[PDB]
């Protein structure tokens, strides 16, 4: 159980950093939840790459490749 | 040409009968050319990334799984699979 | 004979292959891909005929409309996530009212 | 001595605004992500993948409660609710 | 002595009557001329002189009335959101802003 | 002024496909606004996929390919 | 092994507009993320139209057109300028 680890605090300051100034006390679950599906979905694509390339260690490179294929397209690592 | 009569042929294989329009036909038409220029071009993604000069059906395949949802997508493997399978024995 | 024969489907082997070779995807084609293709194209096919056919009976109908294309793909839950972005002529929409603004 | 409500609100949305580094710590964060990577078993990972799904996830948010704010907004609320995230989300399309 | 009337619907009827019917056909709902002469009009902007094809037409139609008909259905939902039946302006915008337009 | 030609009644038609019960007297204007904006961008790529074809005539599978650009496929007119 | 970059290149267009000016290493990779980006795009659409139309062969008039296509407002434009440009200078 790590999604525990998704503090009450970072969850604050990453709202503070979206500019929310009040915050009800159920949106952490959710937020919870909806960073779990989106990791689950992004990392299942890095998965299938890392598994068709026959390799044990997962490379960054595929991880921009999942991003790419679900339209976010992150720079700086290659 | 396009894709008519084999869709009439798959058409009455699953249901005898019925019929279908022109228009229905034409839809049909596209999607198969969608879902082609997709998985292929998929494809051709996945054979530049390992620096290979073929697409093989391990390419189409890891192109299918990353396409399609799930459910769809195991049985699509497993069509594929006996397919190839039948055509070499 | 055809290669289709030879792997029990239904669409061409042969046209996939020329297409492959065709449409400038690579270097080369290993001769299992066109089948393997053709075979997800005609499941795909099968199913989405299948559901149109569906459609088509619960309407007392004998032809298959784009309408009744239309019901069959929103009316399942994975067609429509692979054809979420897609608009079909003369399909129209799901009826459905919100629960607020009935009395 | 007290800051009124929402004062120190306002002062660390300025500050987090202006600031740039990451939100999420590390270690809980990796080992979430190498928990829910078993999909095939017996992984293993390059730290700059972990990086940069770290910065995907806190953009995502990011962006996400953007459009909460926006929406609680809308309604004539400060604070966000939960139904605020999912209507975000449904227009969104998810 | 007169000719009483029966009586008058209550509002909203029809129009819930309406959404059914609208909802269960599918045709085109835009004035197909007065939609042609406006797209004659506003290509006049690119390129003088130019020529059409039927099915050209027919496809933008098609698009946009799905376009405006999505665009609809979630202002509809942010109007709903906001606790309201009437559907305003405010609303449109805030389905275009989140949807990234 | 052809975007006249875009009635009230044709818009509140729409919007009754839509799903709306009731329509404030400012939708249609912003209706029209909107469409005009839409069109415009449809149009624009389409002439330019036209006259990079050396084309006068319009085709439909231009007005296809601008759309897929856009990113809405359009089934039927292929 | 050795691997290509942009590096230098992009270095010496900033030391022409900003003779005075440094570029941390995580600029550079962002920079070189965005050319790749932007050569990808115009190159599938310059592909993508050169299939259109059935020629073999991928020339400026494609290219321009992809970049036109592509690239909004006056961007576009001088974008154009700058092409036609080098292209005239280059042939004389």
């Amino acid at each position: 159980d790590n999604i525990q680890g998704i503090t009450k605090p970072a969850i604050r300051r990453l709202a503070r950093r979206g500019g929310v100034k009040r915050i009800s006390g159920l949106i952490y679950e959710e937020t919870r939840g909806v960073l779990k599906v989106f990791l689950e979905n992004v990392i299942r694509d890095a998965v299938t790459y890392t598994e068709h390339a026959k390799r044990k260690t997962v490379t960054a490179m595929d991880v921009v490749y999942a991003l790419k294929r679900q339209g976010r397209t992150l720079y700086g690592f290659g | 040409e396009s894709y008519a009569i084999y869709v009439y042929k798959v058409l009455k294989q699953v249901h005898p009968d019925t019929g279908i329009s022109s228009k229905a036909m034409s839809i049909m038409n596209s999607f198969v050319n969608d879902v082609f220029e997709r998985i292929a071009g998929e494809a051709s993604r996945l054979a530049h990334y390992n620096k290979r000069s073929t697409i093989t059906s391990r390419e189409i395949q890891t192109a299918v799984r990353l396409l399609l949802p799930g459910e769809l997508a195991k049985h699509a493997v497993s069509e594929g699979t006996k397919a190839v399978t039948k055509y070499t024995s | 004979k055809t290669r289709s024969s030879r792997a029990g489907l239904q669409f061409p082997v042969g046209r996939v292959h020329r297409l492959l070779r065709k449409g400038n995807y690579a270097e080369r084609v290993g001769a299992g891909a066109p089948v393997y293709l053709a075979a997800v194209l005609e499941y795909l096919t099968a199913e989405i005929l299948e559901l149109a056919g569906n459609a088509a009976r619960d309407n007392k109908k004998t032809r298959i409309i784009p309408r009744h294309l239309q019901l069959a793909v929103r009316n399942d839950e994975e067609l429509n996530k692979l054809l979420g972005r897609v608009t079909i002529a003369q399909g129209g929409v799901l009826p459905n009212i919100q629960s607020v603004l009935l009395p | 001595h007290r800051y009124r409500p929402g004062t120190v609100a306002l002062r660390e949305i300025r500050r987090y605004q202006k600031s740039t580094e990451l939100l999420i710590r590390k270690l809980p964060f990796q080992r979430l992500v190498r928990e829910i990577a078993q999909f095939k078993t017996d992984l293993r990972f390059q730290s700059s993948a972990v990086m940069a799904l770290q910065e995907a996830s806190e953009a995502y948010l990011v962006a996400l409660f953007e459009d909460t704010n926006l929406c609680a907004i809308h309604a004539k609320r400060v604070t966000i609710m939960p139904k605020d995230i999912q209507l975000a989300r449904r227009i969104r399309g998810e």
